RNA sequence: AGUGUGGAGAUCGAAGAUGAUUAGAAACCAUUGUAGUCCACACUGCAAACGAUGACACCCAUGAAUUGGGGAUACUUAGUAUCUUUACGGGAAUAUCCUCAGCACGCACGCGAAAGCUUUGAGGUUACAGUCUCAGGGGGGAGUACG
RNA sequence: CACCAUGUU
């Protein structure tokens, strides 16, 4: 078989995380990028990292990875999230009147304030 | 006043336990469940002021899922809570 | 196993020999009496 | 569970009377059966004469013989 | 909050749940009725939960049914409670 | 050499909290045994090893014995506190129960038996702790009486300030791991108990990590 | 909380907080209901959905942000949020508030484990749902650390202090009940004023799907 | 069948303070079982209480403030003299500094300190503390 | 010794009834109480997917309209003879009082 | 189960028979078969006759059900339907709510050596007292001997 | 669901 053990993955992941622009889809470019990053005795172990490395990235592409913190990718996210629209979403259903069962009509004739203005009966 | 004394008075007690709001119950050093609320004062205006209002629930009431209840009693007693609403 | 040791044999099995003990010592008692 | 009434104290003499022989040792105090058995006859001490003397074994895991007489 | 429940006092809501003998102070389920006769207009009392079959004393036929609760009205007869006390 | 990693330890590092009472006061936990270190004066502070036993785990290469250390600590002044650990050696045992004895500090509430002259002598009501089977009882008694206890609890009652006192104890009190906590769970009892001087209510004061939630900020901060 | 020692009607809830209440369905329970939940519930629907009474909702809206606001630290205050729609909300509640905050899987011995590096010490602890942040109260309840929950019709109020009934399974529902608490606390704090409506979106508190 | 009132009034005030409820119902009542609250009631161990009539053997709502340890009767009677009031403290009572015994005299049912001080004794009916 | 099951291991409360007739096994004929015994009710078919399509190309009764019929028979079993047969198997301590109410 | 006297005697089946299996097997398995198994009358009075938990009474948190009978359709009162329907029929069953009684399930205090118990206590007990009653006092000898 | 007995203190 042929399982990455935790020293490789851990060490993919960092490299990742640091190196994410020089890396690639290509295994034989990725392993020269990781040869000058990395100090390790194995030349073993550094091919079997830039094998997962090169695997991280591919999925990457298709979406976000869970053990990876890409710190640009993240306020992009965080960018578009914040981005509210141009009339807040209780307007719009305010304005087009809310729907209330019978009970609940009965529990707001019942406060001081009484029947919401702009609220009707189903 | 509260304590142990002698016809000397002298306070011979090491410390005075809180009591708790709810049960009038002596609040143990490993209690470690008991709880303090502390609900601030508004003013006239709509803002708070610098005191607030301290509450002891006792640890045992919270492991019963009761100290909600004690809280709403006790908020209503005290004047912070409105226990029902005005004439429509 | 449903029960615990007994130490002995089978508890219902010992009465059955107590059972048949005491016959045969009331008949030895009537051909004497 | 026991008998609480305030005018029930006999049925709590009869009960404590009966019980009482349950334990071995008050029953042994309260019966002659020991007594008669018993070689000294309740005494502490007791003369005798050696008849022969005899080796007996130890019980196991002890290996001895220890030497007593027939008195 | 909402309002705890006073034992001396229980409020319209708990009371009215209880059992006749289970309440605060026991007391009766059962009434009188004012019975017409469907075809004789003669005002007899009827008690809510008769086991004994009831005639009219002019008309002479039953007025109710007795079941294993309150009791069944013959139809077509007028009737109203009359007041506990 | 300490460097506190509770809210509460850096408040006593700091000496904002300095009395114990202050932390009995509002049930805060006990998380480092430098704590109590700091809080209680130098030398009134005595511990005692009170029964080590080993404990054997059945293995398939024989069996794995380790060693259970039972500490108690107190300052014969209402402090009492019991530890109990198991290690792989017994001075690791020791060293680690000697810690646990100070996380597990309580007060203890002495009380007269008869006429209130002096300091208090004895407890101040009959107060029972349970272990396993092992129930130790403790009865108020008259002063010159002394501590009328086994040997176990008579060195626990000793070690938190009770002078006289009448003791029953139930149940297999050969068991000393169960006996020794079950006199630590009577003690324990005795600010449990409402008496009718502290029928009283009591203004209730500000949490010590709230009253300097501002300076433990700081700290946090830097 | 309306009632204030000198007596004015500031507090009180107003027809526009009311109106955006029913708009989102924050009102709507979850069929099921609970013995310590049954006090804040006003009546059940045709449909079987338990209705909660707005006004106890309100008042115990109006405790849970002056126990927030008088907090004079705040950070000293965690929102704690596991079932993915508080996410958003709870991360926008301390933007405003400037409290703590934590969403997904609530890491075992954090308010225990004084030596796990990731040891806190929150002074109050608000959860959006009892039953998915069990740990988070379970944990709380063994360091004395008060609990501030967004409850539904069935919830276990076990180690829960403050009890805000509304419904927290909708993404709306939640958004909402975050986006009056934060706009209350800056309001008792006097960061803003009563009468200019707040122009921060409920949209923004929204859990919008991370695509 | 119910054999002593006051064992089970005693009984249901004992449990619902160790519940921590701030009411409680006794049924039924007695002219014995008023005595016996007035007497907690005279210590401020109960608050208020209200005797409803029914007809029949009487109802009584108690307000508990939450300073009653524990209330219970002794039975049988146990007959006391001036002299016992001592053993029964030993025996029953937490401490000497509180709690009460409480006696049915022929001057009337009262707690052991009063009663030691009027030179009686009686019968002990129950304790509070 | 200690008790296994608060259920004692059949369906009888301590005071709903004295005695529950007996029914024999299914395999071996043990006398076993009805509300004790492992009772399974099985709908079998007559043949499998195999055989069932070749009677019925050969049926010009049975085939796509009218389904072939099926074995209905309620089993009970002795507890030895349930366990053997695979239908119930020891289970964890905890995962005992697991209980099913319908086929599943 | 066993006993007595009459019936009955299909099935199954102590004893017994035969065939296997086995070192042996008068055991388990196979084929049988007596007494029994069934009934009436009269004895016997033993069972893990068990909840291994005596009887009566009081208090006691929560959710979903179930059996039988009824009622309704620190607040001054707070909802609702479906199906069958020429004669055991002004009916029957359902839905919602309440209630009394009964067998119980998942489950809060508290309790317990623990397993576990929990309005169905084994809870409300060293903070030891509602009432009555039965039994137990290390293991054997022995539920044996004698009467 | 053939047949698997035993082990000096
Ligand atoms: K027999
Ligand atoms: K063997
Ligand atoms: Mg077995
Ligand atoms: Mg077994
Ligand atoms: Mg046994
Ligand atoms: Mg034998
Ligand atoms: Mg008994
Ligand atoms: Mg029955
Ligand atoms: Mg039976
Ligand atoms: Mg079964
Ligand atoms: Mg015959
Ligand atoms: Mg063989
Ligand atoms: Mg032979
Ligand atoms: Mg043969
Ligand atoms: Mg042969
Ligand atoms: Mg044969
Ligand atoms: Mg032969
Ligand atoms: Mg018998
Ligand atoms: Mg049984
Ligand atoms: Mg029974
Ligand atoms: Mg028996
Ligand atoms: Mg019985
Ligand atoms: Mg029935
Ligand atoms: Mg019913
Ligand atoms: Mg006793
Ligand atoms: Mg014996
Ligand atoms: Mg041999």
């Amino acid at each position: 078989g042929k399982i990455r053990t935790k020293t490789v993955k851990r060490a993919s992941r960092q490299v990742v995380e640091k190196y994410y622009s020089k890396l690639n889809f290509d295994f034989y470019q990725n392993k020269r990028v990781i040869m000058d990053v990395t100090i390790a005795e194995s030349k073993k172990l550094k091919n079997k990292i830039a094998g997962y490395t090169t695997h991280i990235m591919k999925r990457l592409a298709r979406g976000p990875v869970r053990g990876i913190s890409l710190k640009l990718q993240e306020e992009e996210r965080e960018r578009r999230m914040d981005h509210a629209p141009a009339t807040s979403d209780v307007d719009k259903v305010i304005q087009s009147g809310v729907s209330v069962d019978k009970k609940t009509m009965q529990m707001l004739q019942r406060l001081e304030i009484g029947v919401p203005r702009r609220v009707k009966r189903a | 006043t509260i304590g142990m004394f002698n016809e000397e008075g002298e306070n011979v007690d090491l410390y005075i336990p809180r009591k708790c709001h709810a049960t009038t119950t002596l609040i143990e050093a490993h209690d470690h469940a008991a709880v303090q609320i502390s609900i601030a004062n508004v003013g006239p205006n709509g803002v708070i002021n610098g005191t607030t209002t301290t509450l002891c629930i006792a640890g045992y009431l919270r492991s019963q899922g009761e100290s909600d209840h004690a809280i709403n009693h006790i908020t209503i007693d005290r004047g912070i809570m409105r226990i029902k609403t005005g004439k429509p | 196993g449903t029960v615990s040791r007994p130490r002995g044999m089978r508890p219902k099995w010992h009465k059955k020999r107590i059972k048949r003990l005491k016959l045969r010592r009331r008949r030895m008692r009537q051909r004497s009496k | 569970t026991k008998t609480n009434g305030q005018n029930a104290a006999r049925k709590l003499v009869r009960l404590r009377c009966r019980n009482r022989w349950a334990d071995k040792g008050w029953k042994r105090a309260h019966t002659f059966s020991a007594r008669k058995a018993n070689p000294f006859g309740g005494s502490s001490h007791a003369k005798g004469i050696v008849l022969e003397k005899i080796g007996v074994g130890a019980k196991q895991p002890n290996s001895a013989i220890r030497k007593c007489v027939r008195v | 909050g909402f309002f705890d429940a006073d034992l001396s006092y229980p409020t319209v809501r708990t009371e009215r749940m209880k059992h006749k003998r289970r309440r605060l102070v026991q007391g009766p389920n059962s009434y009188f009725m004012d019975v017409s006769c469907p075809r004789c207009r003669q005002v007899t009392v009827v008690y809510s939960h008769a086991t004994t079959s009831v005639e009219c004393k002019g008309c002479s036929k039953k007025l109710c049914r007795p079941t294993g609760g309150k009791a069944l009205l013959v139809e077509g007869c007028g009737y109203r409670r009359k007041p506990d006390h | 050499e300490w460097v506190p990693c509770t809210k509460l330890g850096r408040l006593v590092k700091a000496q904002k909290v300095t009395s114990l009472e202050e932390i009995f006061l509002f049930s805060m936990p006990i998380k480092e045994h430098q704590i109590v270190d700091t809080l209680i004066a130098e030398g009134q502070l005595h511990d005692e090893m009170m029964k080590i036993y080993p404990v054997q785990k059945a293995t398939s290469a024989g069996q794995r014995t380790r060693f259970k250390a039972f500490n108690v600590v107190g300052d014969c002044d209402g402090h009492i506190g019991i530890g109990a650990r198991v290690g792989k050696e017994v001075s690791l045992a020791i060293r680690a129960s000697m810690i646990a004895a100070k996380l597990n500090i309580v007060p203890v509430r002495r009380g007269y038996w008869g006429n209130k002259i002096g300091e208090p002598h004895t407890i101040p009501m009959k107060v029972t702790g349970k272990c396993g089977s092992v129930a130790v009882r403790l009865v108020p008694a008259p002063r010159g009486t002394g501590i009328v206890a086994a040997p176990v609890p008579k060195k626990i009652l000793e070690f938190a300030g009770v002078e006289d006192v009448y003791t029953s104890s139930r149940g297999k009190t050969r068991t000393h791991g169960n006996l020794i906590m079950a006199t630590f769970y009577a003690l324990r009892k005795t600010y449990g108990f409402l008496t009718p001087d502290l029928w009283a209510d009591t203004e209730p004061s500000r949490d010590p990590t709230d009253e300097h939630a501002e300076l433990l900020a700081e700290m946090t901060t830097a | 909380m309306s009632a204030v020692e000198s007596g004015s009607k500031v507090l009180r809830m107003k027809e526009s907080d009311a109106q955006k209440l029913l708009a989102m369905r924050c009102h709507i329970g979850t069929r099921n209901q609970s013995s310590a939940m049954k006090k804040y519930i006003y009546g059940r629907t045709a449909e079987g959905s338990h209705i909660i009474d707005v006004h106890m909702m309100w008042e115990k809206l109006i405790l849970a942000a002056r126990v927030i606001a008088a907090v004079e630290n705040p950070k000293d205050v965690c929102v704690c949020s596991s079932r993915l729609y508080g996410t958003r909300a709870i991360y926008k509640f301390s933007q405003h508030v400037g409290t703590s905050f934590h969403g997904g899987r609530f890491i075992p011995g954090t308010f225990t484990n004084q030596i796990q590096k990731k040891f806190v010490q929150p002074r109050v602890l608000v959860v959006t749902d009892p039953r998915t942040d069990h740990q988070a109260i379970r944990e709380a309840s063994l360091v004395n650390i008060p609990v501030i929950a967004l409850c539904d019709t069935d919830a276990p109020l076990e180690y829960v202090d403050i009890a805000i009934p509304c419904n927290n399974r909708g993404i709306k529902s939640i958004g909402m009940m975050y986006w009056l608490l934060a706009r209350e606390v800056l309001r008792l704090r006097g960061t803003i004023v009563r009468s200019v409506p707040w122009e921060e979106k409920v949209d923004l508190f929204f859990y919008r799907d991370p695509n | 069948t119910m054999m002593s009132v006051l064992a089970n009034a005693l009984r249901t005030i004992a449990s619902a303070e160790r519940r921590g409820k701030r009411q409680v119902l006794i049924r039924p009542s007695s002219k014995v079982v008023v005595k016996f609250l007035q007497v907690m009631q005279k210590h401020g161990y109960i608050g208020e209480f209200e005797i409803i009539d029914d007809h029949r053997a009487g109802k009584i709502v108690v307000n508990l403030n939450g300073r009653l340890n524990k209330c219970g009767a002794i039975c049988p009677r146990f007959d006391c003299a001036t002299t016992d009031y001592e053993k029964w403290m030993k025996n029953i009572l937490p401490s000497r500094q509180f709690g009460f015994v409480v006696l049915t005299t022929s001057l009337g049912i009262m707690d052991h300190e009063e009663a030691r001080s009027r030179n009686t004794g009686g019968k002990v009916l129950g304790f509070f503390y | 010794m200690t008790t296994k099951r608060r259920n004692h291991g059949r369906s009888k409360p301590a005071h709903s009834r004295g005695r529950v007739k007996p029914i024999h096994c299914f395999n071996c004929g043990r006398l076993t109480p009805k509300d004790k015994a492992v009772g399974r009710f099985v709908v079998r078919r007559m043949l499998d997917a195999a055989s069932a399509r070749d009677v019925a190309e050969a049926s010009p009764v049975y085939g796509a309209n009218f389904p072939m019929p099926r074995l209905y028979m309620k089993q009970r079993f002795c507890i030895a003879c349930a366990i053997h047969s695979r239908t119930v198997r020891a289970r964890p301590v905890g995962n005992r009082k697991i209980r099913y109410t319908k086929k599943v």
